Parts: C-alpha cells; structure tokens; sequence
C-alpha cells in the first residue's frame, strides 16, 4: 500500500516462497527496465539446478555465474565510498571495478520487451555475453597492472562492441561471439 | 519543505546514519597518514634550509674578493657574456587527495663560453653562485610540497568537523 | 557470554582465550585498513599494514570458508596458529611468551 | 630566474644568468614583484626580506589559481644564520594551514 | 535493552535519584578497574555534606577535591587533540598536565578489589594520597617555571614512591605520608 515491505501480506508471502524478485521504484523512474533490485532479491533453487546447467548449457557456467555475482556485490561496497568522497579520488583498479560494474548493469541486466530480437534471450546467448564480459575484465586488469590509463581502457571500442552485442538475433550469434572474442584478445594486447 | 514519507524510510535513515559514522571514522584514518607524511617533510625542510645558508655564506664570501680586486673587463664579460636562461619546468610527480598540481623544478645550466686564458676570481664567484642556485632550487622544490600537504590536512579536518557536527 | 567458563587448562587447552582475543583484534584491523587502502592506495602504507591486509584476506579465505569439513578443536587451533604466524612477534600484544614459544 | 635584493648582490646574481633587479627601485618590492610577475616569463622570484615578503594576499589575488613563479623568501643579508632555521620552522608551521 | 539513557525507565530514575555511577565497558577493556566514567557520572550530595568533611577529615578537603576535579577536567580537554600529533610535540606545561593526569587516574582512581590490604581506602588515606599528588604537581610546576627539563621530572624516584602508596597498610600510613612529603619537598630542589 505504500511500497514498504512491512505490510502483513508482503511479510507473510515471504517465509513460504522460493525466489523473490523485489522491484525498485527509482530504477523504474530512470526508465531502466526491468526494475529488478539486484541486492534485495534472492533465490533458493540455485544449488539443485547446477547438474542440469552442466549437462545442458556449459561446463563452467556455475563458475561464471559466481564470478558475475561476486563482482556486482563487491562493486556495491566501493560505490559506498564513491558516494562518500567522489569517483575521482579512487585508485585505478577501483575505478575499473566501478566501470565494469556499470557495463554489466547496462549491457547484461537490461532488456526491452518491445524490441524485435531482444525479447527472448536463451541460455547460450547469456553465457556468451558473460564470457565476453569476464574476458574483457581480465585483460583490462592485466593492462592496468602494466600501467596504461583507464581512459584509454574505456575508449577501446570493444566497449561498444560488447555493449551492442545484445541486439543480435539468435542465428548469427555463434559467429559474432567468436569474432568479438578474438578481437578483444587481440586489441587488448596490441597496445 | 516536507519530511519524506513516514515508514520504511526509518530503516533507510538508520542505514544512512551508519554510513555517515563509517565515513567519519575513515576520514580520521586518512588524516593520520597525512600527518605521518607531513612530519617527515617538515624534517627535510630543515636540512634544505641548512644547505641553503651554507651556500649563501660561501658565495657571499667568495664574491667580496671581486670587490677588492674589482675587474673592469671581468664585469664587462658579466655584461657581455651572460645567457638569460629559462629552466621553466612544471613537472608533476604526486597528486595526493584529488588532482593536485605539483610543481617541480630542474636546472638547465648553460656553457658560459670564455677565451683560452680566461680564469680569474670571478670564475670562482660564478661557480659559487651556481652552487647557490642548486640549493635555492632544492628549497623552492620542498616548500611547495609542504604547503600542499598542509592544505590537504586542513581540507580533511574541515570535512570531518562539518560531518560530525552538522550532518 | 558463557565462553570464559568453558575454555582453559583441563577443558580444551591453555592458549584458547588469548588466541581468540588476538584473532579478533587482527581481523578488525585488517577490515578497517581494506577501506583505507581503497581510498588512499598501496603507495602510502606501512609494512605492518600490508601484513595485516594479507592476514585478513587469508582469514576470510581459510578460517571461515570450510565447506562440509568436520574440524576438531585441535585442528582448528592449529589452523589459527598457522594463520597468526603470518604476523611478526611483538605485534601479538595479547598472548603470553610461554605460549608463543611452543607454537608459532 | 629572478631576484629582488640590494644592488650589490643583484649584479652578483646577474654575473651568471638569472637576471637580478635591484631593490634600489622598490624597497617595499611590491611594485617590482608585480611588474616581474606581469612579464611573467620567470620560474621563481626569490624576494629578500627587506620589510616582509610573507603577505602574498595581493600576489595570489593577481594570480588566482596560476602555475606562476613560486614566491620564496631568500634572505636579508649574511651576518648570522643560527636561529633562522627554527624561525622559518615556527612561522611556516603555525601561520600556514596546520594549526598551533 | 540497548543502553540509552532516554527511555522512560531511565528518564524517571534520573530525577528521582541522587548520585549516578556510569559503569562503562571501554574503560574495562583498557584494564581500568573499577570502570566508572568520571566524565559522565555526577552526584548531588556534596554541598550539604561538606560540613562533615570539615569537621571529621580535614579543613581543606573540599578545596583539594575541587582541585583534583579541575586537574582531570583539564587533562581530558587537552587529550581531545593529543593523539593527533602524538604526546611529544607539546609545550612542557601540557606534557606536565598529561603526566600528572596519568598519575591521578592510574594510582588514585584505581582499586584492585582482590588485594589483601588494598580494598578499603579510608578517608584519611584518600586525603593523604590527594595531598601528595597535589604537592608533586606544585613542585613540578615550580621546577618547570624555572626551566628544568621535562625528563628529570619523570625519572625522579618520588613518582614510584607515590605509585606504591595505595598498596601499603592502614597502620604505617601516617609515618609513610610524613616521610613521603618530606622526601618529595627535599628531592625536588636538587634537580
């Protein structure tokens, strides 16, 4: 009746259910749909389905999922200090984590139900996008250790490639993903 | 104006209070390191000024021998042969806090061409003034960094006070 | 609350309470300097802070994370002493030397 | 690349580069300092302590966030430099940012 | 339930009661037993009780008590910023105040309740200890005013002599007190 999760129905409907997909209002004002709050929700089935994932999607899909979740819910803590001080007094690795978090949040957790082909994403397509994001982050970490600057790391156009990699259809993706993967692996050691 | 809606914002306000307290007790731990560096810098400043005084006395002593043995062609070469040189370097090394422009300074010294049988007491005077310039460069290097880190101390202390008193 | 009534010579071991105190102190130190590092950098740290950071990380990755094991009390204390060894003596400002000697 | 002091040492500075502008034209030195920073092509202006080079209120007023020559008090003369260390120490400490 | 002196129970107990004794836990963590926070406690039975003090303890007992309270107040007000630059970069009067405050709150305000002869400090014994501490402070300020160092002050033996004051029995204390005051006043002129 006001959005608060303290109503008797909103509480009694916990403690009895499995997943719980808490929607947030500000994400729905920004026109960022769907407005699923990524730290108030939870799931209880994500530990009995791993055999099925290993059998029908990939072999390290559980590990990729774990890495993605860990990166999100570690970036949150840094975002606290961001809002305290400002996103310029941070180090380079910290700003890299913030920017990878934003790339994830805008290219893998966003979905417009009115597009022509970005309205039904299957498991292999999601796993492909996750693989691309993880590889980009790994190579960028290595390069930041080397010493290149985060502004160049961000101006690398593989940013926009793996960004728009979601408006593809489902037929040419097995080749699009291979091309973009090899292009990332090349362009992030070229410099 | 109007206080925000009056339920389920209580949890959010307590969360914001916890975050503000964490922020205060982190800013304190940052200021501790700022001071632990400031003291070393104010230690080095003393040695810098010491060497500057040394070179000052040296060059002032070695210059008053050009007083007694005043050389006409000597000071004419002081007018004839002299390069006005600009070692205008703005090297930046460390940016503490946010982006802070640090000013370093190096010394491009010329050649000072002179004839074959050139030397005199003015040569020792000029070399003494060169050492004097080295020491002056040292001092003007250190004092800028010292004032910068002091301003950083004052900024963080103002933030801590404003937070812990007003917010 | 009733912990100090259940640990000591004749019940489990001697260094129990002191080991607990020291682990608590070191973990709090590490968990603070992690945020400090995130704000300032590994450039302006000291050696003791570097070592405390590594200790805190290893404590989260070796002492809490255990899965489905059945650690006895002797095994848990051995892991605790191995983890505490990563710090230099004279920093163990809560343990007694007659204990530091036989262990560490 | 500049100095403001008595003429005998101003010409001494002139002896080896680093033009010196004697204090015989500005004992207060505010005028010569303002003119030297107006021309601006210098890296530092070491001002002698004729009366005081410390109140740079108007100097930083004319600068207002500039990477200009760095003001630096140099000396008054050479007769004793025994307590000048702790003098600079105390003054730079308490009068600058950090209190006390 | 939480420890806040603003609930109704505490709000009434205060203003129904007289004295108030603020047992604290941090002071216990610093091994300061008993742990009673003098900056938070307070009492109201001092004014109407002074006459008993004058007629049964001594004639300057109120003024000694008030001087000690002022010493503690100033030590705390100074400690406000001591830890910033460390207890070494202060003028000699400040370090003297801090060391005297340490003497006070480490050898007068602390009572090992498990000892044999140190559990019941009589009124005369407390008066004697306060007298000795104030005498040492007077002679140390008299030395510093002339210009002695702030290191002989702390290396003297009268410090230890008054440190072992409370652990003595209740029979030898008058003689111990006379000898201690004589020895302090003596040994505080030779250096």
């Amino acid at each position: 009746p006001g959005g608060d999760m303290s109503e008797p129905v909103t509480q009694s409907t916990l403690r009895i259910v499995g997943a719980f997909w808490r929607l947030d209002a500000s994400l729905a004002f920004r026109r960022h749909f769907p407005a699923i709050n990524w730290n108030g929700s939870y799931s209880l089935f994500t530990s009995a389905l791993d055999p099925w994932y290993r059998e029908n999607v990939a072999e390290d899909y559980p590990e990729l999922r774990d890495a993605i979740s860990e990166l999100l819910q570690r970036e949150a803590g840094l975002q606290e200090i961001v809002q305290l001080v400002g996103p310029d007094a941070l180090q380079d690795a910290e700003r890299l984590v913030i920017e990878v978090g934003r790339i994830i949040r805008e290219d893998f957790l966003q979905q417009n139900a009115y597009h022509e082909v970005d309205a039904y994403c299957s498991m292999k397509k999601a796993y492909g996008i996750m693989k691309m994001i993880l590889a980009f982050y790994k190579e960028a970490e290595a390069a930041i250790k080397r010493g290149v600057s985060i502004d160049e790391i961000l101006q690398l156009p593989v940013l926009e490639r793996i960004g728009r990699a979601r408006y593809v259809s489902e037929e040419e993706f097995p080749a699009y993903f291979e091309e973009a993967m090899k292009e990332i692996q090349g362009a992030f050691k070229a410099l | 104006s109007q206080v925000s809606p009056t339920r389920m914002n209580l949890l959010q306000r307590r969360g914001q209070l916890r975050l503000a307290q964490k922020g205060v007790d982190l800013l304190k731990k940052k200021r501790d390191a700022l001071v632990a560096e400031f003291f070393g810098l104010v230690r080095e400043a003393m040695e810098a000024r010491k060497a500057l005084d040394q070179a000052a006395k040296e060059a002032y002593a070695a210059l008053l021998l050009a007083q007694a043995f005043d050389g006409p062609e000597v000071v004419a070469g002081a007018a004839l042969g002299v390069p006005p040189l600009e070692g205008v370097e703005a090297e930046v090394e460390n940016v503490w806090g946010s982006k802070v422009p640090r000013l370093k300074a190096t010394f491009p010294d010329g050649a000072l061409l002179s004839p074959v049988g050139t030397p005199a007491y003015t040569l020792e005077a000029s070399r003494a003034f060169r050492r004097y310039a080295e020491a002056l460069i040292r001092v003007a290097n250190t004092e800028t960094r010292l004032k910068k880190i002091g301003e950083e101390i004052k900024k963080t202390t103002r933030r801590v006070n404003a937070l812990e008193q007003v917010v | 609350r009733l912990m100090n009534n259940g640990v000591g010579k004749g019940k489990t071991r001697e260094d129990h309470k002191q080991v607990s105190d020291q682990l608590y102190s070191a973990y709090a130190n590490g968990v603070d300097i992690r945020k400090l590092v995130a704000i300032i950098g590994e450039d302006a740290l000291t050696e003791n802070d570097r070592r405390y950071l590594q200790f805190a990380d290893a404590f989260e990755r070796f002492f809490i994370n255990q899965g489905q094991q059945n650690r006895s009390i002797e095994e848990s204390l051995q892991i605790a002493w191995a983890l505490l060894s990563m710090l230099p003596q004279g920093e163990l400002k809560r343990i007694s030397k007659d204990h530091i000697g036989k262990y560490y | 690349m500049a100095v403001i002091a008595d003429p005998e040492t101003a010409q001494g500075f002139r002896l080896a580069g680093l033009e010196g502008y004697g204090a015989s034209s500005a004992e207060e030195a505010q005028s010569l300092l303002e003119t030297l920073v107006e021309r601006g092509g210098y890296a530092l202006v070491a001002v002698d302590e004729a009366l005081l080079p410390d109140p740079e209120r108007a100097v930083e007023r004319l600068m207002r966030g500039r990477d200009l020559p760095v003001l630096l008090p140099i000396a008054g003369l050479k007769e004793a430099f025994q307590g000048h260390d702790v003098e600079g120490y105390m003054r730079e400490l308490v009068r600058k940012t950090i209190g006390f």
